[PDB]
């Protein structure tokens, strides 16, 4: 029974290493497991000349280490059935491995090696250069993203956040064994990292292995100092990339967010739960509960749309993104901005109750497996400081009510200048002004 | 449409034709309704199909997160129309065909196979393993499979 | 911080906004006329009957 | 469209696939442009194709109702165009395939053949005759071919 199953979930253990780094884990009766290093690094922490290092690095983090080059490293990992994966976004890089709880320790070693003693054989770089260079030309055709990026690039413009996590085309072309080093150098440091694990592992056993390979001690106090980032200025504006030869069109609209810390992020989510999401394959179709959805069917408004609450350390982007035919863009937008409004004005207790029960399931969902748990933990700590339990989250959610939503949405949505990203055959979206006004009264 | 998004991955384009050019029946059929029969299916066809195949003996009410006692009470006092083994699936015969879809793509997906083993079979694990020995699926993001 | 305070209690909702214009206009009229009339008369000191009236008024 | 009216006769539906599942090249190609290449042909492609294949040695200016003298004078000072056998047709290789188009029709056209003779060949006339012996085309309106 719910109310109870939430407590039985084993508390997550956290103990920091006297050298800055931290360790956390959730032990379960599972044979398999997952562990990884969640570095608080990103494209935000980059700059004009280096833009793209954290990615170029992410690329060379597996082509060997000094201790054991490409062949052996790869061989060593495949041969034990482990899965070494990882990513790297604007404010969070992460390298993690999936394997039998048996390899628990031996694993850490690997992780540890990669971050610290990464090979960086200059012969492999000139090879990884042409690679990224392709990943761009290929990622350069995923409008859903091309959009979000452009969205960021204007939402923040003239700030670190307005940068692609893949970096410029130039940077990729000229980055050097040098700078690549520098990034890892300056960025991959103990305090700014979290060793996370969940599966059939005892905090003890784990914590130790870390104490064994994560031994690098800090002398001064500066090596203990977590660099605070210069905030990014939000700018109500728009960027329109027109190409009428594009089959469909993408549109992203957003407002400045509150940042990881702020509690309202929860509310904001409950909200997004109400406007939900949709793609032409949802089966509920005209009967769906999200008013925006339904209409999108009753009028063929779009192809897909989604509400998102991206949260960064000190900021965030709140909004929605839809894809649609060149001739329904308008109606669609209209309806969307509309719904948004209703949020601040006539949201009901039924809409919330539903949104809450949806959110609950959505949160629980993010923790389906080991990989998804360490991700959360790697994140929770790094971002929130502590680690929030489903029992906590849940309560924080049960506390929200209609009245509460209308107030928070009103706070971050009502009469605010927003950021707009239009890409494709967008001759119908037109005029910020109009789009602006759609930010009040409804 | 459902079949339009799907076939967005050629990965599913050869897989349909594979089974086709591999068999002559049952398993030789497509997983996504051929175009010609789009909109020509009947309400009766649905029913008959269900009345014929969705029958107790072929059905299993699995389920996590719950006490077996409940998932039981439901199944019995609640489940009808069943009681039976309904229609029998036409034994899958092997063909050994070869289908080719020329379509001017930068890429060329192609799969060549032979009658492998069957579920439950003993001779199964062999391939499952011969598979891994040959290499199926990666574990190193953006790498090579030296294994 | 008037501009802030204003944008909050006044120009925010399109309701209180309107409600302000109304009341606001009221005040404007009531006091724009005074000033205007006063100004006008001043520019015509002693020419208007409002001035030279005292010379024939007394029952 | 041109390809839409044509394929109104399944007669041309199997004939396209026949040659496909009979060969691997040249003659194995379709007589009606595949769908994917519709609209993707270039002005170049046309030209090059013509500059390469429409060359004197492969061309013949036949013609009835006229005196040879005229049809000659024309050909000369007018069809000045270069000679040369231009590009060579990739030798036709035999495959021996089998293509099937399931499409829910009351009728089932089906043609089964094997490599036959060529133009200006030996056995050429054999089949032409074996053909008639087997029966090809009728001569009695609404009848039977007892022959």
């Amino acid at each position: 029974t719910y109310a109870q199953t939430l407590q039985n979930i084993p508390e997550t253990n956290v103990t920091t290493l006297d050298n800055g780094l931290r360790v956390a884990s959730e032990e379960s009766s599972q044979p398999t497991c997952t562990v990884g290093v969640w570095i608080g690094a990103g494209s935000r922490y980059e700059n004009e000349k280096n833009n793209g290092a954290g990615y170029f690095v992410e690329h060379l983090a597996f082509k060997g280490t000094k201790k054991r080059p490409c062949a052996a490293f790869e061989k060593e990992v495949e041969s034990m059935g482990a899965h070494f994966n990882g990513y790297t976004s604007r404010e969070q890089t992460a390298f993690y491995i999936k394997a039998l709880s048996k390899d628990m320790p031996k694993v850490v070693e690997l992780l540890a090696d990669v971050v610290q003693n990464c090979a960086l054989e200059e012969s492999q770089i000139e090879k990884e250069r042409g690679v990224i260079l392709q990943e761009l030309k290929e990622m350069d055709n995923d409008m859903t993203n091309v959009t979000f990026d452009y969205l960021h690039a204007t939402a923040f413009q003239g700030t670190a956040l307005a940068r692609t996590v893949e970096g410029t085309t130039e940077n990729i072309k000229h980055l050097t064994r040098a700078d690549l080093a520098s990034y890892i150098d300056t960025h991959f440091k103990a305090p700014r990292m979290v060793l996370a694990a969940a599966g059939g592992i005892s905090h003890k056993e784990l914590v130790d292995a870390a104490r064994q390979h994560f031994s690098g001690v800090s002398f001064t106090y500066k090596e203990d100092a977590v660099p605070i980032l210069p905030r990014c200025r939000f700018t109500g504006s728009e960027i329109r990339a027109r190409d009428d030869a594009l089959p469909v069109a993408h549109v992203a609209l957003a407002v400045e967010g509150p940042g990881w810390a702020d509690p309202d992020n929860v509310v904001l989510h409950v909200a997004n739960a109400i406007i939900g999401r949709y793609d032409r394959t949802f089966g509920g179709g005209k009967h769906l509960s999200s008013r925006l959805a339904a209409l999108a069917v009753e009028h063929k408004l779009c192809h897909s749309f989604q509400t998102f609450n991206t949260s960064y350390s000190d900021t965030g982007l709140f909004g929605f993104h839809f894809v649609a035919d060149p001739l329904s863009i308008d109606d669609m937008m209209f309806c969307a901005q509309g719904e948004w409004m209703r949020l601040c004005t006539s949201t009901t207790e039924s809409e919330v109750k539903r949104a809450k029960n949806h959110l609950r399931s959505a949160m629980v969902a993010q923790l389906d497996g080991t990989t998804p748990v360490c991700e959360t933990i790697g994140s929770h700590l790094l971002n929130y400081g502590r680690r929030i339990s489903l029992e906590e989250w849940d309560s924080r959610i049960s506390a929200v009510d209609a009245r509460m939503v209308r107030d928070v949405c009103s706070k971050y949505i009502y009469d605010k200048c927003p950021a707009l990203a239009a890409v494709g055959p967008i001759e119908q979206l037109l005029d910020y002004n109009r789009i602006r006004s759609g930010m009040y009264w409804i | 449409v459902d079949k339009a998004v799907a076939f967005q991955s050629p990965q599913v384009g050869v897989l349909e034709n594979l089974h086709a050019a591999a068999y002559k029946t049952a398993l030789a059929n497509p997983l996504y309704c051929p175009d010609y029969r789009i909109g020509k299916i009947t309400s009766e066809q649905l029913h008959h199909f269900v009345q014929n195949n969705f029958t107790s003996a072929r059905m299993a009410l699995v389920g996590i997160g719950v006490k077996h006692s409940d998932l039981k009470q439901v199944a019995e006092q609640f489940l009808n129309i069943r009681s039976g083994a309904g229609t029998s699936s036409a034994k899958a015969t092997y063909w050994g065909g070869e289908i080719r879809e020329q379509n001017g793509h930068s890429l060329v997906h192609a799969a060549v196979v032979t009658e492998g083993a069957a579920v439950g079979s003993a001779e199964a694990n062999a391939f499952s393993v011969l598979q891994h020995v040959l290499g199926a699926g990666p574990l190193i993001k953006r790498g090579s499979s030296v294994t | 911080a008037l501009l802030r305070q204003a944008y909050s209690a006044l120009f925010r909702r399109t309701s209180t906004f309107a409600l302000t214009v109304v009341l606001g206009a009221v005040l404007f009229e009531r006091a724009f006329d005074q000033g205007a009339d006063a100004i006008f008369e001043h520019l015509n000191e002693g020419k208007l009957w409002k001035h030279i009236k005292h010379k024939y008024e007394a029952s």
